[PDB]
């Protein structure tokens, strides 16, 4: 196993170190590189590239023979060609860099499964504990190795990823990581933990599970005393733009896009899940009230942190409390989506989710609509699930309300609420309230500084200007799946359900009114006078005109003096007692 | 021919469209109305060359699904679309031939070069102030 891979890994240092670039790992490389050069560019004259390319097929050659004769004399069949690769391997990832960290990713997947194996092993026999149950003796002593392990290869990834992601940005290392090798999908690059209270609330970070056994238990709004801070994770930003990315490709020729991941649920703390899953792989389908508990310690948790942090975000009290009755409302729909597995994300946490809840619920051979039904069934059954959700965030809501001692809001304090629309119409609805937030903030700031406005109209612009491809994306999607009763429909959900053959009827008639948490949660009048934001997508609407001039000149101006900067700038960038 | 069996692809949909005084381009079923508020730049005429501006940026966004792009069918179709951008492109070019023409008091080269590295600032920065990248230039 893992033959012609060391292989490949070999030829390409050969090539690598044979000619001059980044290889000092030797004593010295320079000293056979430079000796090389001067015997090279003697007689052929650049031309250690042209000897090299002439002479590579004869060492690929050469190895295909040394493989082929070793095998030979073996007693067993004698091999040919069919090493992984007739040809020396391309151009495409030759980089040293790309390879070293592959490798390096590779060997850590393949130690961290040993000692997750290692652990399983010593620390089987929480369950058959021994004692303030901490001392086991080798289960400790091990899961305290991977602790060290981990720490040291803390600052190692640290520095490989970031030189990585520099040399080339627009990619993520964890994504090419688990691609190239699936041998590690349950790796989640959280074993990393940067915070404090990761490193000493959690013992061994990633791995508070076995080796570490107290079984704590949620504690209801009723119990005084909480969590803690057990899972006390970051807080989510405020000023971050959408994803394009991420979305599940059903086949090349279709290519679905225009659907685009809202800030709001991008920014979602599910850290606690992974570590207590890991703790509880053993005990299927009767470990379920502790999924229980963790979900609603991170429904009210993720409450908490969206009322602290949305709420003193406008002196507004009442529209603010109402739109964040909605955004609370939008993110329990969400989990609710997500507890059924209907949705469009595809990352390394909702994958790993789905996986682990389809493999719990599945018991042997179950579909995957049968799959669908059950957990749909069991999260709508009493013991209603969503009850026992809102009810956490509920309390959650009212812990933030002591904390900041204010009033409790009107909305969401209905103890039931109706079932919710499909995830996409939601995010319609919220991308146009928050576009016409953005809207009257700007136009506004703009008509206040007028002489001086050219900043404001250039953030202005500029900020318009990503919008118009958005719209065309969803009005695009839009148009292709309305009306559909789930015959000819594109995915399993029921459409048909909205009576508007065009997005801007629906728009126009869907919350032209009270911003309330009840099912309509806009507020935008006086822009039309509805409609002619279209009109105002492209740079001619007569609102823009006034500005229209010196907004240009002055955006002309700037991008002659950043075009002076910037090349500039290139030219510049040539090089006891 | 092809153009019937193609267009319902719903594949390639090239909205803006190019067609005498300037070669007005236009994105979509929407007239274009020049607001005038004034031999160098003036008037309407920079209008013209705004517009032009979003063109350039989905020509760019195109090439996107083009990557997305990858038998018969798909080649002629493939040539079409290959057709039109170029004369697309063409009249574009010439048109802001002309406006540089009209604004004679930058050169297709500096001002492209610019616009394709605001993506860059833009996608991920801001910021267009600082160049301390050493290993991303």
């Amino acid at each position: 196993k893992g033959f012609c891979h060391a292989v490949q890994r070999s030829f390409i240092d050969y090539k690598n170190m044979i000619l001059g670039t980044s290889v000092n790992i030797y004593e010295h490389i320079g000293k056979l590189q430079e000796d090389i050069k001067k015997i090279i560019e003697k007689g052929t004259p650049e031309n250690v590239n042209a000897w090299w390319k002439g002479i590579e097929r004869e060492m690929w050659d050469a190895v295909r023979c040394a493989i082929t004769k070793i095998n030979k004399k073996n007693n067993n069949s004698i091999f040919n060609g069919d090493e992984c690769g007739v040809s020396p391997p391309t151009g495409n990832d030759e980089d040293q860099s790309v390879s070293w960290f592959k490798e390096w990713g590779e060997q850590f997947c393949i130690e961290r499964l040993r000692y997750e194996q290692n652990i399983r092993e010593a620390c089987t026999i929480c369950i058959n504990s021994k004692s303030g149950d901490k001392i086991q003796g080798a289960c400790k002593r091990k899961c305290e190795k991977y602790k060290k392990y981990i720490s040291e290869k803390k600052q190692e990834w640290d520095k490989q990823k970031t030189k990585y992601e520099n040399k080339y940005v627009g990619k993520s290392a964890s994504d090419l990581l688990k691609e190239n090798y699936p041998e590690c999908i349950s790796a989640n690059f959280f074993i990393f933990n940067d915070n404090i209270e990761y490193k000493t609330y959690y013992p061994y970070g990633d791995y508070s599970s076995i080796c570490s056994c107290e079984q704590v238990k949620y504690y209801k709004y009723n119990n005084a005393e909480k969590k803690n801070n057990k899972s006390l994770c970051y807080e989510k930003d405020n000023d971050m733009t959408w994803s394009k990315k991420y979305i599940k490709k059903l086949e090349n020729g279709r290519s679905l896009e225009g659907v685009y991941v809202p800030p709001r649920r991008q920014q979602l703390c599910l850290y606690e899940l992974f570590p207590i899953i890991i703790k509880n792989e053993e005990g299927m389908e009767k470990a379920k009230e502790e999924l229980l508990e963790t979900l609603q310690i991170v429904a009210e948790r993720e409450a908490y942190y969206l009322w602290k942090q949305y709420n003193p975000t406008g002196k507004g009290i009442d529209d603010a409390n109402k739109k964040a009755c909605c955004a609370i409302r939008g993110s329990f729909y969400d989990l609710e989506d997500i507890i059924k597995g209907n949705d469009l994300v595809h990352d390394e946490y909702t994958k790993y989710i789905d996986s682990k809840l389809n493999e719990i619920f599945g018991s042997s051979n179950t579909n995957d609509i049968d799959t669908k039904r059950a957990r749909t069934d069991w999260w709508e059954n009493e013991t209603t699930i969503r009850q026992l959700v809102w009810d956490a965030m509920q309390s959650g809501v009212r812990y933030a309300v002591e904390e900041k001692n204010e009033n409790f809001p009107l909305c969401m304090g209905v103890e039931h609420i109706g079932i919710a629309k499909p995830q996409f119409i939601r995010w319609l609805e919220e991308w146009t309230n928050e576009f016409c937030e953005k809207y009257t903030k700007y136009f506004e700031d703009m008509k206040s500084k007028c002489i001086e406005c050219k900043k404001a109209c250039a953030n202005y612009t500029n900020w318009l200007n990503p919008k118009r491809i958005e719209w065309n994306g969803m009005s695009n999607y839009y148009n292709k799946i309305y009306r559909k009763s789930n015959k000819e429909s594109e995915d399993g959900k029921d459409y048909s359900m909205i009576m508007a053959p065009t997005v801007i009827d629906y728009l126009n008639k869907r919350c032209h009114g009270e911003i309330n948490g009840n099912y309509i949660c806009c507020s935008c009048k006086n822009i039309g006078a509805l409609d002619l934001m279209n009109e105002v997508l492209n740079k001619m609407d007569k609102k823009y005109s006034a500005h229209k001039m010196k907004c240009t000149e002055v955006y002309l101006e700037h991008v002659e003096e950043q075009l002076n900067e910037i090349d500039n700038a290139i030219k510049d960038y040539k090089l006891g007692c | 021919t092809n153009e019937e069996t193609c267009d319902d692809r719903k594949e390639y949909m090239n909205q803006w469209s190019c067609g005498d005084n300037y070669e007005l381009c236009k994105y979509n079923g929407v007239d274009v109305k020049p607001t005038t508020v004034r031999s160098k730049l003036d008037g309407n005429d920079v209008t013209f060359f705004n517009l032009f501006e979003q063109w350039n940026k989905e020509i760019q966004y195109q090439i996107e699904q083009y990557m997305t792009n990858a038998c018969k069918e798909k080649c002629k179709c493939y040539k079409l679309w290959i057709e039109k951008i170029n004369d697309q492109w063409g009249k574009q070019k010439d048109n802001y031939n002309k406006f540089r023409s009209k604004q004679i008091y930058v050169s297709l080269s500096n001002f492209l070069f610019f616009s394709c590295w605001e993506e860059y600032i833009q996608k991920y920065f801001n910021s267009k102030i600082k160049n301390i990248g050493s290993d991303t230039f």
